[PDB]
């Protein structure tokens, strides 16, 4: 009846400190469609975050890509905060250049 | 081009 | 070589929050080209690919009218479906539809599809024959009987064999430079020690189009299907996709592992190893 979202946090191109890029949060495999997704820069919500139009896979589960332009640095820490009916408290997935 | 076919359940 | 056109419809009820939201997205393979959202300030069928922008006013007006009519029909379907399942008027429910055509390199119909779901479970599907239906339960049988009486399968087959095939062939010609171009993955293997005796080998594939790809790890020429962690193929945000496959190997045994990559964009399957 209800499916929990799979979450992936990664960059559009490989991460290079000081070079412009896009931070992505891909939420998939979830059901129903209602989902709350936030992109975090050092624990604070990034404003202006855009997302893909709602669509779904062959197994009927939904997927969305949430993205914003960013400039990675060695200091700066990024994360994705996701909430959905299947989750008691919001889930934080930290951005890792190596995943 | 989308389906012009009415699918009333 | 082979191509597909698909439309994905989501109709979600929200009692006490107005009328059900209806969203339609059109794709050619893994490229979205159109969207319609009833929740937009001014709902219209809107371009989402440069090659579709060239379509005239008669196209956009014909498609917008069709979407509004589809939105109305699916709003009624949600009322009927709630009734068919003896459901409360308080709950939020979802109807989903995915339909379209597959063509070969010659652009001839390979197969047609028309599947529907109710709350994420199969509800009714048009069979490969494009003449009969597969109802998942007794509620979907009522829909079946209404469709068998109105001969909906005939009207679908006529769309799926005619218009769907004709229009996809046109889109493929219009979007020639992108739709008919396969971008091979950019590949590499990373190595991360876990312990004194273990390390992770990660096989990356980036910048590939379309999304379809095979990434496998072999140990001594034997597939490591069970011990391979495979992430879901993910969009980069620029039309392309990304995927990785990881295997945990004993230290010193890294050279016994090979990553195998199959993609439409590659002339021959790639074989890569960790290059220390």
């Amino acid at each position: 009846i209800q499916r929990t979202p799979k979450i992936q946090v990664y960059s559009r191109h490989p991460a290079e400190n000081g070079k412009s890029n896009f931070l992505n949060c891909y939420v998939s495999g979830f059901h129903p469609s209602d989902i709350e997704v936030d992109l975090l820069k050092n624990g604070e919500r990034i404003e202006k975050v855009e997302h893909s139009d709602l669509s779904f896979s062959k197994d009927w589960s939904f997927y969305l890509l949430y993205y914003t332009e960013f400039t990675p640095t060695e200091k700066d820490e990024y994360a994705c905060r996701v909430n959905h009916v299947t989750l008691s408290q919001p889930k934080i997935v930290k951005w890792d250049r190596d995943m | 081009l989308s389906s012009p076919v009415t699918k009333s359940f | 070589g082979s191509h597909s056109m698909r439309y994905f419809y989501t109709a979600m009820s929200r009692p006490g929050r107005g009328e059900p939201r209806f969203i339609a997205v059109g794709y050619v393979d893994d490229t979205q080209f159109v969207r319609f959202d009833s929740d937009a300030a001014s709902p219209r069928m809107a371009p989402r690919a440069p090659w579709i922008e060239q379509e005239g006013p008669e196209y956009w007006d014909g498609e917008t009218r069709n979407m509004k009519a589809s939105a109305q029909t699916y709003r009624e379907n949600l009322r009927n479906a709630r009734g068919y399942y003896n459901q409360s008027e308080a709950g939020s429910h979802i109807i989903q539809v995915m339909y379209g055509c597959d063509v070969g390199p010659d652009g001839r119909l390979l197969r047609g599809h028309d599947q529907s779901a109710y709350d994420g479970k199969d509800y009714i599907a048009l069979n490969e024959d494009l003449s009969s239906w597969t109802a998942a339960d007794t509620a979907a049988q009522i829909t079946q009987r209404k469709w068998e009486a109105a001969r909906v399968a005939e009207q679908l087959r006529a769309y799926l064999e005619g218009l769907c095939v004709e229009w996809l062939r046109r889109y493929l010609e219009n979007g020639k430079e992108t739709l008919q171009r396969a971008d091979p993955p950019k590949t590499h293997v990373t190595h991360h020690p876990i312990s004194d005796h273990e390390a992770t080998l990660r096989c990356w594939a980036l910048g590939f189009y379309p999304a379809e790809i095979t990434l496998t790890w072999q140990r001594d020429g034997e597939d490591q299907t069970q011990d391979t962690e495979l992430v879901e193929t993910r969009p980069a945000g620029d039309r392309t996709f990304q995927k990785w496959a990881a295997v945990v190997v004993p230290s010193g045994e890294e050279q016994r592992y090979t990553c195998h990559v199959q993609h439409e964009g590659l002339p021959k399957p790639l074989t890569l190893r960790w290059e220390p």
